[PDB]
């Protein structure tokens, strides 16, 4: 009974060159601020929030997506644009253009993951209103918590090799990073190494945690003793290492000690929930040829 | 010459054009109603089973 | 597919207004999003293939 | 003979999804007319009778499943089934066209390869369906090295349960239920619900009650544990029935299997794999209405139980320890 449709008014028509592009993915998946049916150009991309003269984010754009309305091109039309509304747990169609291409399956579940690699890949300028539409980056689950994570370590590891040259070989850090085995396939990914400023804000914290972990799990293993206890605790010490329990917490006084563990877990709960959950979405049939996968949208 | 000697089998498929013969009024049939159930509808396409 | 230019006279209306002025510098620095200059033989009406 | 197409006029127009609520402005305030399902809210009589109420019947809510169309070899998926099981999709190789993979849970209790005892009622059943254990391990070569790493609950995709298998010699056609409630094919107007055996589901409220909320939702997950048994790697999977909320459900599983994690980790105060640390995960099945009745059956014996309204909403794999 309700109808659902976007469609999006422009201020000046488009070029020649431009509209082959949209018509090349005239199926897609696009992000979208608000979800009533007129809206102006400024949300329906990335660009609301991630830009070129902004620096590129990595978290601010997972907090955003989930945040995020999701939306499907019908028909490109100059200069209405006309999207279609997903709903959840609505049942629809995907065409897969994305730039590189990652091949889907059926019975595979997709996550919508914001663009980390090259702009060409990623975005369609329109210089008609000046304005840049970023299409994300649509991979499957068990790759985007894959392609993410040597991508990660690769980022680390050129922080290394910039502050000091002996510590890191780049053969062994280029073939074991860049080449990512997947359903029994290979991808080669574009490095972009000719200058990663998306994933620094995760190397930032990662690296703060590893430091704080073990100093933060000896104080809470000896502030919980009890006739009480959880009987699985007494099995994980040994897992942790000898050198990790050999701290002086006389060092570190209270009112430091305070400031630590509300760092511990502030950390902890805002960057567990950015690997989790964002707009995530199953399929249930696709075909290689016609490049078609039948979806359904599950909001989380 | 090796010491043994060995036999050898093969398959091999040949088309046919059959000729079935069916004496009268042998299998009585009996004929239902066709029914129709909806499946995968979309806001693409709404797929029927008959 | 959008809206393009073509040569073919299919008719052509009187006009009372004037639009002769400004358009020799006009049309060399743009202010014609579609436009085509005709000079010689070329202002004769095309052909009338199909 | 028209008259039978007749027939196909009558339901292909009768069933469509109900169209977008769309009128003209000059046609006035006619719209407020077209709105009858909002109306919740109907007029009872002294009597009230079918023919008063026929139009507060008439108005029902839009719900449909989504199906899947599985083509399986027929050694996998045994030829007879009872028709409600639940199914997963392992994935290892786009080798083919359409050659699809699908265990139900006496399958994978073939492939795990857990003792006896801790499961003793469908130990029977499933060496019945299947031969050693062999049949089914020789498509998946890696079952001792997924086990290792941990990399099998990744490759499982929960599907739902079963509505109709087309069975034929070398090839059976599945199709499950995504979505929600399976319209059942043979029987008409009727309603698949899903069976588990009663071997494998653990009920997780159970109180003297020596008082908890009502509610409108119970949701049944799946759990999959990595473990070691006579120093061979094998798994175990286990169901769980609670309406608790995921933030207590993590901490009632870990309860469950304490003496698992205590029998495994003595063996790593000597020799430390990162790859052996990943120990479960967890998926959600999807939602059970509240006070439905699990029916108990027997099949042959076996007792499986019986979920009816279920409806199916898969999850992903969460790793917990």
């Amino acid at each position: 009974a309700l109808d659902k449709s976007i469609v999006v008014n422009l201020t000046s028509r488009l070029f020649a060159d431009e509209l082959a592009a949209l018509q090349s993915k005239i199926g897609s998946v696009l992000p979208l601020g608000d979800c009533h049916r007129l809206q102006n150009i400024q949300a329906l991309g990335l660009g609301c929030v991630c830009s070129r003269e902004t620096s590129p984010d990595y978290i601010q754009i997972m907090q955003y997506l989930s945040k995020c309305t999701l939306a499907v091109l019908e028909e490109v039309r100059p200069d209405s644009l006309r999207l279609t509304r997903m709903d959840p747990s609505d049942n629809l169609q995907i065409k897969n253009v994305y730039a590189p291409f990652f091949q889907w399956d059926s019975n595979t579940q997709l996550a919508v993951l914001p663009p980390l690699f090259s702009r060409k890949d990623s975005t369609i300028v329109l210089e008609s209103n000046g304005f840049d539409i970023v299409f994300p980056m649509v991979v499957p689950q068990q790759l985007g918590h894959a392609i993410l994570q040597q991508l990660l370590v690769y980022h680390i590891y050129s922080k290394i090799s910039a502050g000091a040259p002996g510590d890191v070989n780049m053969a062994e850090l280029d073939l074991y990073t860049t080449n990512v085995s997947f359903m029994g396939r290979t991808y080669r990914l574009d490095v972009d190494n000719t200058d990663l400023r998306v994933l620094d804000d995760l190397s930032m914290y990662l690296c703060i945690l590893s430091a704080l972990v073990p100093r933060g799990c000896l104080r809470l293993l000896t502030a919980l003793v009890r006739h009480d206890r959880h009987p699985l605790t007494e099995v994980f010490e040994g897992v942790v290492p000898d050198e990790v329990t050999r701290i002086d917490l006389d060092q570190l006084s209270v009112p430091d000690d305070i400031t630590r563990m509300r760092v511990m877990f502030s950390y902890l709960q805002s960057l567990s929930s950015i690997f989790n959950l964002g707009p995530r979405l199953h399929v249930y049939a696709y075909s290689a040829e016609t490049l078609a996968a039948s979806c359904w949208y599950s909001p989380r | 010459h090796p010491g043994f000697a060995m036999t050898v089998v093969r398959t091999d498929e040949v088309l046919a054009e059959h000729i079935l013969y069916c004496s009268r009024a042998s299998t009585s049939m009996f004929v239902g109603l066709p029914s129709v159930v909806r499946r995968e509808v979309r806001s693409d396409a709404v797929t029927f089973e008959i | 597919m959008e809206a393009t230019l073509e040569q073919r006279p299919f008719p052509y209306l009187a006009t009372e207004a004037n639009l002769l002025t400004q358009i020799k510098e006009s049309a060399a620095d743009g202010l014609f999003k579609s436009f085509q200059l005709l000079l010689g033989k070329d202002a004769r009406e095309g052909s009338v293939r199909f | 003979q028209a008259e039978n197409a007749a027939r196909l006029g009558r339901q292909v127009l009768g069933l469509l999804p109900p169209p977008t609520h769309r009128v003209s402005l000059t046609r006035g305030p006619e719209f407020a007319r077209g709105v009858r399902d909002l109306l919740s809210k109907y007029a009872a009589s002294t009597r009230p009778t079918v023919g008063s109420l026929h139009e507060a019947l008439r108005q029902a809510p839009f719900r449909q499943p989504t199906y899947g169309d599985f083509l399986v070899y027929s050694q996998t998926f045994s030829p007879q089934e009872p028709l409600g099981t639940f199914l997963f999709s392992f994935k290892q190789e786009d080798n083919g066209s359409s050659m699809d993979m699908l265990l139900t849970p006496t399958s994978l209790f073939m492939l795990s390869g857990m003792e006896a005892a801790k499961a003793p009622q469908t130990h029977k059943v499933a060496g019945v369906w299947y031969g050693s254990g062999s049949g089914l391990a020789d498509f998946i070569p890696n079952l001792s090295e997924l086990m290792d790493t941990g990399e099998f609950h990744t490759l499982l995709t929960p599907v739902g349960p079963m509505v109709q298998s087309v069975h034929s010699t070398f090839v059976t056609k599945v199709t499950s239920a995504m979505k929600g409630v399976g319209l059942a094919r043979d029987e008409p107007r009727a309603h698949v619900g899903l069976t588990l055996p009663c071997d494998m589901l653990v009920d997780l409220d159970e109180s003297c009650p020596m008082r908890e909320p009502a509610g409108l939702n119970v949701t049944i997950y799946a759990s999959l544990v990595y473990l070691r048994v006579n120093q061979r790697p094998s798994m175990a999977l286990t169901f769980f029935q609670s309406g608790k909320g995921f933030a207590e459900v993590v901490a009632m599983i870990k309860d469950h299997f304490t003496d698992v994690i205590r029998t495994k980790y003595i063996q790593l105060r000597h020799e430390l794999y990162i790859n052996r640390l990943v120990f479960g995960a967890v998926c959600t099945l999807g939602t059970v209405p509240f006070d439905s009745h699990p029916v108990h059956q027997s099949l042959n014996s076996l007792p499986v139980l019986v979920f009816a309204n279920f409806e199916a909403a898969c999850g992903p794999w969460t790793v917990f320890l």
